[PDB]
């Protein structure tokens, strides 16, 4: 059923989870998450959105959960 | 570039 990795489901419930009305910009994402190299959440945003659990909103790298936890 | 994002994710999720 957890057809994603424990890194993606983390950065996920990070995007979903945070308490801020700009969801979580790919730059606070990273200074939150400051092991996961930004290629490495390049690669997560994009699974992530191709799953249709991200979409960018207020700017390209700027991203909300759609309804994904 | 940005347009129904939120639906296009929704669709993505659903056509699965």
């Amino acid at each position: 059923a957890n057809g994603l990795t424990v890194a993606q489901n983390q950065v996920l419930n990070l995007i979903k989870a945070c308490p801020r009305p700009e969801g979580l910009n790919f730059q606070d994402l990273k200074n939150q998450l400051k092991h996961m190299s930004v290629s490495s959440i390049k690669q997560a945003v994009d699974f992530l959105s191709n799953e249709g659990h991200i979409y960018s909103t207020v700017d390209d790298d700027h991203f909300k959960s759609t309804d994904a936890e | 570039r940005i347009q129904r994002n939120k639906a296009a994710a929704l669709l993505r999720l659903a056509a699965r």
